[PDB]
């Protein structure tokens, strides 16, 4: 199966007029980090982590393909769907409130 | 120069927005960002991690969702055609698309915040004593920010398009193909952006509408576009390609395109007199435009002679074979209409401004057609222009009202020529 | 650049969801680059087993139905959409923006080589006409014709013989075998005389392409800047940027036997005139100019003024 | 075997936009010169009726909302108070040529692919693909919520040769059922006529006139065209509606989702209807994308087990394989 | 067990709009050929009929604003001057499966739903619902303001089934009352073919025709679109009305909430008439909002109380929570 999901250290920064996400998704091949845009509400407060239209869904693709299983995975596959993505950004979620 | 400025601004923003919610937990990475971002260390830590992008400026992120390929950022080439232009007359070259990591926000404002008569980022390339000189720069680590930071505009690697990055053929004459694989020209599309800024708003154009309020306008060519087209990239979230999150916000338009009928007439022709009183001549929106242009600009001077029988003939004879391709092409809506009440139009626009007849007749009526000329309709045509639209008439010896007078007899004749074989 | 011997006809296509995006900076009108693929992909798909070949094509553009919408009273249009299905983990899509319009338009084909006298005109008209039914256009594909019956066939003439009046003749069938159609032929004359009237500031193309589809307003020597015709800017082909590579060279081609360059698209002029302007209807032809080693691909209308 | 970074394939299956026009009942065999239905506008006052937020749901602000509703301009087409039914008439063309891509890299791929493809044909033709296409032209699929709570749905496919009709179809729509199956002779000639077009033999040409005995002037429901409203000022007008010239048309994707609903062997539960045919294979109202990678029944998984590692999958399985080849789509990495 | 993140429900008891025509009273029975009530235009000018800040109350201003006259356009429909009816008529389509969602999410939280739904129809009936929907459609409800004030309001009621009738309901809107929900025998008749058509087991089409003895010329209510002003000096025309073509005609929405106006168990009062059925149950023409979420006579609250954790409420709010599950919406957050 995957990795035992140890996502750690999940920061917050502001860097640009926007704001990320950072964090260390270490498992027992490899550790990387992931920076992942943050949508506010509409006061100030931490309310969801860019599910879709994100930026390692476009930025950190290989980089999240280096540290899991890219040994079984047939070639007409996007390698962000194998990758198992959903649990992972929505533990990066909750461990910010 | 650049000894102070850009390490003492670092410091200002790593202070300002720095401690907003500072407390010991958070000073224990404050004091440590601060410490390094006040002069020195902030500028290696920052290089340290900045080679995820590359300064590419026909760039290739927003012609595909997630396309990984090649964002290739070169020059585009010589001209070397008569009546072209585009992104290879750039020039003031705007090639700041440096797009990659979304997480280098840092390093782009970094590379482009040193403006003072060059680049920051480009400022520092070589030559790198007029960046740490005035700071005091190392020779190993300095050395190594300076090779980390100026060698930012490297290749990616690999010649690699990508699949569904629009890679379409060509065909040579006579031999094979040459597939071209089109990028996204986005440096031209700042450019022209900031052209049509500047035209949408900004402080030309909007004091030039103020000045065209109380009737007191200056010397000075505004422009707006009707009909643009927002093209918006990246979704709810246009930083995950770079520059397009300030510059033009994900939100690209896209200027002309239209058809001649791009907003969609439509044809009605009733047989009265509120359809007889312009049924015989061809009144539409674009004949009435056409009618107000040259009324608006036809009863002047002809001493610009060389500005005047190219435009206002043009204008004469083009509006006239315009109101009749759309008289033409709007007339023929029905497929059946015959000798009726109201049809006094029909005897002027039975055959010109009508559609074919009925086919339930007599075989022996191809002549009350096939012989009914653009005599009758066209120049009745020609006399409704030359009663409506007039020439001068303090100078009726001139040569303008007659260089006008034969391009009404040309475009009646011509109305005539091509409106006459209704049957035939 | 060869002159036809015939004009093939293709009197009504009614496309429906065509791509009316053609550039990075128009959106109107589905790019003439496309009419002439689809020309070359009709004489790959018909010019092999009928000994011909097939350059020329004509545009009318009888009506154009656009699909846009006006946001919140604004003097901009977006584009409307459609969707797209799920991900793995059924969410939402990553929703790209891609226009999209409705066309009719005929095509005047020219048929340059020596298959005409081995076959007879509506053969060969009808034959091509079975093959052009079947064949997306400019990313849409083309509506068949249901019982309204009348524009049925396909016509064809023939340029070699004939006289002058009965070129004319045959002028006079086709011209009115297209009545409300506006015609579409690109301008580097008046461009350039666009050119060397602003040269006194810059000779950057850019701004003048920006300065010409315009409702321009100055001030006492109200006022807008007329003109005869309707203008467009339209794509006028491709201006390669990379050295052309070696077909095994560059990854994730379409196919490994054919070379690949990298392209910024060029930009030129274009118009809007009737068809009963212009008297020859050879002159309303899209042939396009290649060259391997100027990486300069161009879609030009020759032979006109 | 090595395999091929890009894939492109055709559409065949292709439908157009799909007119509508509302006349009476037992005059539909006259059916050419119905008026068309028309998008009119209207404007209509909502309330609040959303799920408040976890706190703050105190009766002040919300009677102080309230009295603050909110404005909107939604426009619905309707039939007029004369007629009785909605002839929607769409034209649907089949291309053939089904299994020869249009794009891909790797020449001994292709000929694999190809050998895989023929290896099928030669072995069952397109039959079952064939039938349920047909099925899904039988019933009123296309009419999506038109086709909820009618009197009686009638559709009449003619096939066009040349100009004019070779077999007319007289169908009912509702005696032909929406989640099953069965064998006809009718509807199975209309099956062997697509597959005959998809053998490659050539363009083949039909055109689809469905009626419903909606209303003396009921609601129609046309597609609706999706402003994508990036934030704030995309405008107070809600819903607008698709319309081709001076008509309410339905969009020509939402025709070919209706009709390719084939797979029937995803296999969490087959009581849960029919889904319509995509790679992970979705269905965009229940949220949940069927066909996971989890199991063996994904279609990237399936394609390179079964044209690469040579071992097939049952026959349902290449149903579905080939099914998501003949929609289209593109595919590689 | 949670619930679903989107939920929907398809409206049930789907209105038309409304054609207004006026002909004379004892030529109601052959009420076909009455032309059309149309929206015309008349030009009124005011006063000032304001309140005052007590910041502009003096008299120059009040001279300058009176003196200085608000003029504008106003269009007004009035009946023909020489008939004293008002036949209005919609047709109303009555769908039924009414618990089915359109789009959720969960498969448990579906099944879960689906199965209460089907717990409270095999327990009761929908005839408490059907009664109520018979109430509001026997009396003259969906007339607005064309109902206060009037002679006399019949209302005929149509079962259309095939092209033609099948049975006729002559009703009396006045000795049937507006706050009580009497029984009588042929409203349980039209309250039986509701109810058998409302849980899946037919398809019923009902038409309404309603007349309305007002006077020899006098002033109709349609159904009032909206308009914005613009940029315009003294302002323009400021009551635009409905209308479908050359027809004053009431919206189908407004129809839509004047049949469901069914819920006499809010928790404020019996004593102030029946409400429209709405999640958070509000009323604009009087402001306040009943059925306050701190109390627990919600709909959100009653539904995830009925439906999660079966806590089930009193049969009377169970009736509730099904009048606003079938006038359909959007649900889920």
């Amino acid at each position: 199966s995957m990795t035992t999901f140890r996502i750690e250290n999940v920061r917050i920064e502001t860097i640009n007029d926007f704001d990320m996400v950072k964090f260390d998704l270490v498992t027992d091949l490899g550790r990387v980090e992931l920076a992942e845009h943050v949508n506010y509400d509409s006061e100030g407060d931490f309310k969801s982590v860019e599910y879709t239209d994100s930026n390692i869904r476009y930025n950190m693709v290989d980089e999240l393909c280096s540290v899991f299983d890219l040994t079984d995975k047939p070639s007409l596959m996007p390698a962000i769907d194998y990758v198992t993505f959903a649990e992972i950004i929505e533990a990066v979620e909750e461990m910010l409130e | 120069q650049e000894l102070r400025q850009f390490i003492e601004s670092f410091i200002q923003e790593r202070l300002q927005g720095k401690l907003d919610k500072l407390q010991p937990d958070e000073d224990d990475k404050r004091q440590t960002l601060l410490a390094t971002h006040r002069r020195e260390a902030w500028l290696a830590d920052a290089a340290r991690r900045v080679g995820q992008l590359q300064l590419v400026t026909h760039t290739l992120k927003p012609i595909h969702p997630d396309a990984r390929g090649s964002n290739l950022h070169s020059l585009p080439q010589a001209p070397g055609q008569p009546g072209l232009a585009g992104s290879h007359e750039l020039g003031d070259r705007l090639v700041s698309d440096v797009v990659g990591n979304a997480a280098a926000l840092d390093v782009f404002k970094f590379l482009s915040l040193q403006y003072q008569g060059k680049n920051l980022l480009n400022w520092l390339t070589e030559d790198s004593a007029e960046a740490l000189q005035a700071l005091s720069d190392n020779a190993e680590q300095a050395r190594e920010w300076r090779q980390a930071f100026i060698g930012i505009t490297t290749v990616k690697g690999a010649p690699a398009s990508h699949s569904l990055a629009k890679q379409l053929y060509f065909p040579l004459p006579g031999s094979g193909y040459h597939l071209l694989a089109p990028l996204f020209p986005t440096s031209l599309v700042h450019h022209v952006h900031a052209l049509l800024r500047e035209a949408r708003f900004g402080d030309a154009a909007k004091a030039a509408r103020e000045a065209r309020s109380r009737q007191e306008s200056w010397p000075h060519g505004f422009s707006e576009y009707p009909n643009l087209a927002i093209q918006k990239f990246g979704g709810t979230k246009p930083q995950n390609i770079s520059q397009l999150n300030n510059e033009r916000r994900g939100e690209n338009w896209l200027l002309p395109s239209l058809p001649p009928n791009w907003q969609r007439q439509n044809v009605n022709a009733p047989m009265r007199h509120s359809s007889v009183f312009e049924h015989d001549f061809g009144r539409t929106p674009e004949v009435s435009r056409l009618t107000r242009t040259l009324q608006r600009f036809l009863a002047k001077t002809v001493h610009n002679n060389l500005a005047i029988r190219q435009r206002r003939a043009q204008l004469v004879a083009q509006i006239c074979d315009e109101a009749l391709q759309y008289a033409a092409r709007l007339r023929e809506l029905e497929p059946g209409w015959s000798a009726t009440p109201g049809c006094q139009l029909h005897d002027a626009e039975q055959l010109w401004l009508d559609p074919l007849r009925a086919q339930t007749d007599e075989t022996f009526l191809q002549r009350r057609l096939r012989g009914d000329w653009p005599a009758e309709v066209g120049n009745r045509f020609a006399n409704w222009l030359n009663r409506a639209v007039s020439s001068d008439s303090q100078i009726l010896g001139s040569p303008e009202a007659a260089q006008w007078s034969q391009e009404l007899s040309k475009e009646l004749t011509m109305f005539k020529e091509i409106l006459e074989d209704e049957r035939d | 650049v060869t002159d036809p011997e015939a004009l093939l006809l293709l009197p009504r296509l009614s496309i429906q969801n065509a791509n009316a995006i053609s550039s990075p900076l128009t959106w109107g009108f589905p790019s003439p680059g496309a009419f002439t693929g689809f020309v070359h992909a009709l004489q790959r798909r018909v010019g092999i087993s009928l000994d011909i070949e097939l350059d020329g094509v004509g545009i009318v553009c009888h009506r154009f139905e656009a699909q846009i919408s006006q946001p919140a009273g604004k003097r901009t249009k977006v584009f409307n959409l459609t969707r797209n299905p799920l991900n793995r983990d059924g969410s939402t899509a990553a929703i790209v923006e891609e226009g999209r319009a409705h066309l009719e338009v005929s095509l005047l084909l020219g048929v340059h080589g020596d298959g005409l006298d081995d076959h007879p005109a509506q053969e060969i008209a009808r034959q091509v006409q079975e093959q052009a039914g079947a064949m997306r256009l400019a990313g849409g594909s083309i509506l068949p014709w249901c019982n309204e019956r009348f524009p049925a066939p396909n016509a064809e003439l023939l340029m070699l013989g004939g006289s002058d009046e009965q070129r004319r003749k045959n002028q006079r069938r086709l011209t009115r075998r297209l009545l409300p159609g506006f015609a579409l032929v690109s301008r580097e004359a008046l461009l350039q005389q666009h050119l060397e009237t602003l040269r006194t500031t810059l000779p950057e193309a850019t701004t003048l392409d920006a300065l010409l589809d315009l409702c321009r307003i100055n001030f006492e020597p109200w006022q807008v800047r007329d003109k005869p015709g309707w203008l467009v800017p339209i794509p006028a082909g491709y201006n390669a940027l990379s050295p052309l590579y070696l077909p095994g060279e560059v990854r994730n081609a379409r196919d490994r036997e054919t070379p690949l360059r990298f392209v910024e698209n060029l930009f030129g002029l274009g118009e809007w005139l009737s068809p009963h302007r212009v008297a020859a209807l050879s002159d309303l032809l899209w042939y396009h100019h290649a060259e391997p080693d100027k990486g300069l691909y161009r879609w030009s209308t020759p032979r006109f003024v | 075997l090595s395999t091929a970074s890009v894939l492109a394939f055709e559409r065949k299956l292709d439908p157009s936009d799909a007119l509508m026009s509302a006349g009476a009942w037992a005059q539909r065999d006259a059916s050419q010169e119905w008026p068309a239905v028309t998008v009119r506008e209207k404007s209509v006052r909502g309330t609040i009726s959303n799920r408040l937020k976890t706190k703050d749901r105190d009766p002040a602000k919300l009677d102080a909302s309230i009295q603050s509703p909110n404005l909107q301009t939604v426009d619905v087409a309707n039939l007029p108070s004369d007629a009785d039914t909605l002839k929607v008439r769409f034209t649907l063309r089949v291309l053939g040529g089904a299994g020869t891509p249009s794009a891909c890299n790797d020449a001994a791929y292709r000929d694999k692919l190809l050998q895989t493809v023929a290896t099928y044909v030669n072995d069952q033709g397109f039959a079952e693909l064939a039938r349920r296409y047909a099925h899904n032209l039988a019933n009123a699929r296309f009419l999506w919520r038109n086709r909820v709570g009618a009197e009686a749905v009638e559709v009449r496919i003619n096939h066009i040769r040349q100009g004019e009709v070779a077999r007319a179809w007289r169908f009912d729509a509702l005696a032909i059922g929406l989640r099953d199956f069965k064998a006809d002779a009718e509807l199975d000639a209309l099956a062997e006529l697509i597959a005959s077009g998809l053998s490659g033999s050539g363009h083949v040409l039909l055109e689809v006139v469905a009626f419903a005995r909606i209303g003396d002037g009921q609601e129609v429901f046309p597609s609706q065209e999706l402003i994508l409203d990036k934030g704030d000022k995309k405008g107070q007008k809600s819903k607008t509606l698709y319309s081709v010239r001076d008509a309410a048309a339905i969009h020509s994707q939402k025709i070919g989702n209706a009709l390719r609903t084939i797979d029937t062997w995803y296999p969490d539960e087959d009581g849960l209807g029919p889904i319509a045919v995509e790679p992970y294979g979705s269905v965009t109202s229940q949220g949940k994308a069927y066909r996971q990678p989890k199991q063996k029944l994904d279609f990237y998984t399936l394609l390179d087990n079964w044209v690469l590692r040579d071992e097939a999958p049952a026959v349902e399985q290449q149903h579905y394989v080939i099914a998501n080849l003949i929609r289209g789509g593109v595919f590689g990495e």
